[PDB]
RNA sequence: CCGACUUACCAACCCGAUGCAAACUGCGAAUACCGGAGAAUGUUAUCACGGGAGACACACGGCGGGUGCUAACGUCCGUC
RNA sequence: CCUCCUAAAGAGUAACGGAGGAGCACGAAGGUUGGCUAAUCCUGGUCGGACAUCAGGAGGUUAGUGCAAUGGCAUAAGCCA
RNA sequence: UGCCUGGCGGCCGUAGCGCGGUGGUCCCACCUGACCCCAUGCCGAACUCAGAAGUGAAACGCCGUAGCGCCGAUGGUAGUGUGGGGUCUCCCCAUGCGAGAGUAGGGAACUGCCAGGCA
């Protein structure tokens, strides 16, 4: 007859925006995500969801990173 | 007859069953029955053969059933349209891929551990062949 | 045991299906601090010696090259369903 | 909700009033905070008045 | 400071010929004694301990204050051993509950600290 | 465990110092000496140092383990940064308390001309 | 007040073996996608702005899937 | 409106597909400084039991997160002032 | 220049555990006391201060040792882009890419700056 399912959220458009190597002014966003899933490494601000963005003008470098192997994400100016 | 004692969930995507088995070794017993062909067995497919060779063997020795009927189908009822949400869960199916083998059985002699499955293979959908724990 | 065989010119997925849609295998030799030796058998003769437990205990001699290497069956892959190798590991001994 | 609408009005007199909302009957003491008052440029007390 | 006194004189005298023990820093210590259930068995003033989690069964709730305890150590210990768990530390039951915790690596030697003061046994 | 637990304690900040790339002036402090390094942004030179088991300061001490002692190595760290022309630094107190031989070294540090 | 033998026995944890998972992952491709560089080739194939639209019932086939009975010349997506 | 899956390892992606949540709460449950570290079990211990609190050990986040799910979280984002 | 110790980094398990040693001159640790500075939702346990009689017991560092964790080929297998084929619910062929697991084996980290002890 009927169901009691039929819901679902609109997608968030979350993921990497810049990836390794590509050139951003600073304020560019380089990857909107839940949580630290990458973390901010130098001239890379976290914002308040946990964007990562660029502090500098430079190119994005995605490092693995310290004793618990966690990615973090630079800007190279 | 088989059956999950819980699930996280009810319901499961139909799938696909590509690919050839795991557990395609006699890994507990001296003979087993193995599946050639690639199919879905139900729990009731796999009690008829289990209770078949049961049978055979006059409760001797020991029969393992490497398969366990994890997968629910669901069935829509007689007359009612497509849609209107997923069908109810009628049975339990294991996958079945080339090489699983179903059932092992130690404690008796090969040629009435060949008899037995011969009876247990005539319940299954799929062509099985009878194997023999090998060294390696 | 005494197994002929011979150095594998073709490695990967296409050359080892063909060896065996021609009745042979491939195999590998390796263990000590030689380079593995990856070599190719006759199915029907490796088959028939492999159905006797004494082949996986003892030490095997391959005649490959015509040089004789001292073996032990370290690991076999089966065909999933059908009675054939796909492959055996030997190390040398 | 519960939470009730309120504001916080100045105390230098300008007028100048933020809004929040309160849990009023858990909390029915004045909210009262030192907040900027933009018009006189400076920090003041703040006091609550209704919406 | 009467037990004290004699802990170092006899105590850890007697404990060095018994296991001989290569150091004066093997010898058990009482390192603490802590009194749950106050303060006039005490002096010190204790401390209302609380509910790690709610219990049904007890009818109470995390962070209600279920229990009370001090911990004496020092002079103030002394001053009150004076007034096994399987690693050198005691409990004794008053009917409160006492633990007397111990440097001591071994339950021989738990027994052999606090029947050196002449602890009842 | 007060080592491991220190050194958690010491953590946020020396991380914070790292990515602001700080010059940063590192106490130790032990229940007989106490340390100070101003090590270089990077983390991995030391620029200066002074301690009380350098026989120079030790030598005209009571103490070394004293908040007389901490004033002692804070002038003395202070005033060889000051010759190499390191006048901005970032103190990291290094999971101790900022207080007593801490505080010491530190205010005979800022009385010197180390700016922080 | 206790205890002690005792089970057609039913048995958690842990240990060793065996499988299974769309909503499991201490692993992890091919592809695809984003960016950079360099040739050749391509009627600028690109982007922007402006004039004019039409269209917003799709169909089958291949591949990956949900649904259905891995029923439908079925249904619903992705992609060619 | 939110979360997961379907969704084919960038984004997005349908169905009367499979599962759950929201229509708030909080002047602290916000800011900052300083500090702290979980579940669970074993051994011992007044009442006290399977489970209260105490002590030690094992364990190492299997806890926690104002409220779903996912992703996070020890430098904690968890706990206290 | 070697050996030892401390601090701060690189690195993030070939680097971690366990288990057997081993070190106190120096350093480190425990330690010794607390009217003090400061501290305990009780307690100088911790934090803190004033110290140096004692011990390396614990911890810590170092060394040894595969019982683990960890790393890990080669070959084969799985999957898969493109093209083609079949008996097309699934496969196969040509070509390119090629795991995971497991196997042999590796493996008791290595390294920069500064300071101090000793030789
Ligand atoms: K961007
Ligand atoms: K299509
Ligand atoms: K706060
Ligand atoms: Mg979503
Ligand atoms: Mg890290
Ligand atoms: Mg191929
Ligand atoms: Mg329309
Ligand atoms: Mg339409
Ligand atoms: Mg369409
Ligand atoms: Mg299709
Ligand atoms: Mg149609
Ligand atoms: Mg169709
Ligand atoms: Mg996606
Ligand atoms: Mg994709
Ligand atoms: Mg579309
Ligand atoms: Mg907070
Ligand atoms: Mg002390
Ligand atoms: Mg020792
Ligand atoms: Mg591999
Ligand atoms: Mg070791």
């Amino acid at each position: 007859g009927s169901t009691r399912n039929g819901r679902d959220s609109e997608a968030k458009r979350l993921g990497v925006k810049r990836f390794g190597g590509e050139s951003v002014l600073a304020g560019s966003i380089i990857v909107r995500q839940r949580g630290t899933k990458f973390h901010a490494g130098a001239n890379v601000g976290c914002g308040r969801d946990h964007t990562l963005f660029a502090k500098a003008d430079g190119k994005v470098k995605f490092e693995v990173k310290g004793p618990k192997n966690r990615k973090f994400i630079s800007i190279e100016a | 007859m088989l059956q999950p004692k819980r699930t996280k969930f009810r319901k499961m995507h139909k799938g696909r069953n590509r690919g050839l088995a795991q557990g395609t070794d006699v890994s507990f017993g001296s003979f087993g029955l193995k599946a050639v062909g690639r199919g879905r067995l139900t729990a009731r497919q796999i009690e008829a053969a289990r209770r078949a060779m049961t049978r055979a063997v006059k409760r001797q020795g020991k029969i393992w059933i490497r398969v366990f009927p994890d997968k629910p189908i669901t069935e829509k009822p007689l007359a009612v349209r497509m849609g209107k949400g997923k069908g109810n869960v009628e049975y339990w199916v294991a996958l079945i891929q080339p090489g699983k083998v179903l059932y092992e059985m130690d404690g008796v002699p090969e040629e009435l551990a060949r008899e037995a499955f011969k009876l247990a293979a005539a319940k299954l959908p799929i062509k099985t062949t009878f194997v023999t724990k090998t060294v390696m | 045991f005494t197994i002929n065989a011979e150095v594998r010119k073709e490695q990967g997925k296409g050359a080892s299906r063909r060896l065996r849609a021609a009745n042979k295998f491939p195999a590998i030799i390796y263990g000590g601090k030689e380079a593995p030796l990856a070599i190719e058998l006759d199915h029907d003769k490796v088959m028939n010696m492999q159905a006797k437990a004494e082949f996986y205990s003892e030490v095997l001699t391959i005649v490959v090259d015509g040089k004789e290497i001292k073996v032990k069956a370290q690991d076999v892959q089966r065909h999933p369903y059908k009675p054939k190798l796909q492959h055996i590991d030997f190390v040398r001994a | 909700g519960i939470r009730e609408k309120i504001k916080l009005v100045s105390s230098a007199g300008t007028g100048h009033f933020y809004t929040t909302t309160k849990n009023k009957r858990t909390k029915p003491e004045k909210l009262e905070l030192k907040k900027f008052d933009p018009v006189v440029r400076q920090h003041v007390i703040y006091k609550e008045a209704k919406i | 400071a009467k037990l004290h006194d004699y802990y170092k004189d006899e105590v850890v005298k007697k404990l060095m010929t018994e296991f001989n023990y290569n150091s004066v820093m093997q010898v058990p210590r009482v390192e603490k004694i802590t009194l749950n259930m106050l303060a006039a068995i005490s002096g010190q003033k204790p401390l209302i301990t609380k509910a790690r989690k709610s219990v049904a069964g007890f009818k109470i709730r995390q962070g209600y204050p279920i229990g009370c305890k001090v911990t004496l150590r020092g002079e103030r210990m002394w001053e009150f051993f004076e007034r096994f768990d399987g690693r050198g530390n005691y409990s004794m039951g008053v009917r409160l509950d006492i633990t007397i915790t111990t440097t001591a690596k071994s339950d021989e030697e738990g027994r052999a600290l606090l029947a050196a003061f002449d602890f009842p046994f | 465990d007060k080592k491991s637990a220190r050194i958690r304690r010491a953590t946020r900040a020396r991380r914070k110092l790292q990515e602001l790339g700080a010059t940063r002036l590192v106490v130790h402090r032990t229940p007989r000496h106490i340390y100070a390094q101003v090590i270089a942004p990077n983390g991995s030179e030391v620029l200066v140092a002074a301690s009380t088991v350098e026989k120079a300061i030790a030598e005209q001490l009571k103490y070394t383990g004293n908040k007389d002692a901490a004033a002692a190595v804070g002038k003395a760290v202070a005033e060889r940064a000051l010759e190499k022309g390191i006048k901005d630094v970032s103190f990291d107190r290094s999971g101790f308390q900022y207080h007593g031989r801490v505080q010491a070294l530190a205010d005979a540090a800022r009385e010197a001309g180390l700016q922080f």
